[PDB]
């Protein structure tokens, strides 16, 4: 299966805000351990998003913003293009099992 | 530059074992932890197995535990997964991403860096499990 | 003993122009670092403690700095991004420790303590341990700007916009880092 909940396909229009919500237990964000965010186009190896629940590397626009509260995070996208219609993925560190487990895997489309 | 490339593609039966093998060019590889994870067709990503800045501390998932073991070399600039007993659900593609340097904690535990996330991905080969 | 002074700093600097310090041939007690409270994060990359009782004294600056707290995270080596390719950067090297502790209520007021700000347009991201000066306009693409501040050419500073009614990560954490050489 899969540790973290995200919602396995959500809509977009452009031009609009679309969140990305990604709940986990009271064992991954319970502890304080960080939510991070990839972006995997199929054919490929995924790129690093978001790390440390707000930042964000180089290469990547201002657009991609994330945070955390309590015990959920989330991820949200302004003025989206065409260019973007590839799957997220949340990732944490938990001590319920110690390793580094990763969301079910949303889906992203351009209308 | 910086990339990862990978070998050890295989078409596997009933009951046998099989060694992965990933290479590193770039940076500096005797530093930086090392991460694997796993991706069978059809669902999400999952982590398999991490190794730290020297190769005394590793840790393993639920699915993978048991069965797996690792190994790094710094000399010829590779890395290593070595896995036993292939059972049939482990079709996937495997990528070796590499983590991030490792610190000291206070009274002098050293310990992998467990907030962040893994930077740079290869490729990633195909073990197909069958019959 | 002389870095008793970097920590209960009235105003500290924004992270464009930060505050090094030679410390020069004196005794460095290395136990008010490790033991030193609970809430501090205390994370270290070059030497462990409980080892440094070497004739280590050549020169030690400590960095010192202002940041959000889901920014904390990106002053370690590598680490690519806003602030640390622009204003601030670690090499992949003897960088010795990293100390983050909690600004709650020393600057956090509902009007916005101004003075901390952060240099986000810059060409030619940042060298290791690296301070930038100027303020002049970046310059991204066409028509030159002989200094207006006019069109698709940014001031290069930025405010900071601060309120206490933020996240965690958004309320500033004061943080230092140190730095380990040898003759
Ligand atoms: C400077 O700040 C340091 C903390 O980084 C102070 O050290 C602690 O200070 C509190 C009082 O604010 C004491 O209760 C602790 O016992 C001190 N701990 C240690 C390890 O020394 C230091 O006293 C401050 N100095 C001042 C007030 O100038």
């Amino acid at each position: 299966q899969s540790v973290l909940t995200q919602p396995p396909s959500v809509s977009g229009a452009p031009g609009q805000r679309v969140t990305i919500s990604c709940t986990g237990s009271s064992s991954n964000i319970g502890a304080g351990y960080d939510v991070h965010w990839y972006q995997q186009l199929p054919g490929t190896a995924p790129k690093l998003l978001i790390y440390g629940n707000s930042n964000r590397p180089s290469g990547v626009p201002d657009r991609f913003s994330g945070s955390k509260s309590g015990t959920s995070a989330s991820l949200a996208i302004t003025g989206l293009q065409a260019e973007d219609e590839a799957d997220y993925y949340c990732q944490s560190y938990d001590s319920s099992l110690s390793g580094w487990v990763f969301g079910g895997g949303t889906k992203l489309t351009v209308l | 530059q910086v990339q990862l490339v990978e070998s050890g593609g295989g078409v596997v039966q009933p009951g046998r074992s099989l060694r992965l093998s990933c290479a590193a060019s770039g940076f500096t590889f005797s530093s930086i932890a090392m991460h694997w994870v796993r991706q069978a067709p059809g669902k999400g990503l999952e982590w398999v197995a991490v190794m730290s800045f020297d190769g005394s501390i590793k840790y393993y998932g639920d699915s993978v535990k048991g069965r797996f073991t690792i190994s790094r070399d710094n000399s010829k600039s590779t890395l290593y997964l070595q896995m036993n007993s292939l059972r049939a659900e482990d079709t996937a593609v495997y990528y070796c991403a590499r983590g991030v340097q490792g610190y000291y904690d206070r009274s002098g535990y050293y310990n992998l860096d467990y907030n962040y996330g893994m930077d740079v991905w290869g490729q990633g080969t195909t073990v197909t499990v069958s019959s | 003993c002389p870095f008793d002074e970097v920590f209960n700093a009235t105003r500290f600097a924004s992270v464009y122009a930060w505050n090094r310090k030679r410390i020069s041939n004196c005794v460095a007690d290395y136990s008010v670092l490790y033991n030193l409270a609970p809430f501090f994060t205390f994370k270290c990359y070059g030497v462990s403690p409980t080892k440094l009782n070497d004739l280590c004294f050549t020169n030690v600056y400590a960095d010192s700095f202002v940041i959000r707290g889901d920014e904390v995270r990106q002053i370690a080596p590598g680490q690519t991004g806003n602030i640390a390719d622009y204003n601030y950067k670690l090499p992949d090297d003897f960088t010795g420790c990293v100390i983050a502790w909690n600004s709650n209520k020393l600057d956090s007021k509902v009007s916005g303590n101004y003075n901390y700000l952060y240099r986000l347009f810059r060409k030619s991201n940042l060298k290791p341990f690296e301070r930038d000066i100027s303020t002049e306009i970046y310059q991204a693409g066409n028509k030159p700007c002989n200094g207006v501040a006019g069109f698709n050419c940014y001031f290069p500073l930025r405010s900071y916009s601060f309120r206490p009614t933020y996240g965690v990560g958004h309320q500033p954490y004061r943080v230092v880092v140190l730095s380990f050489e040898l003759l």
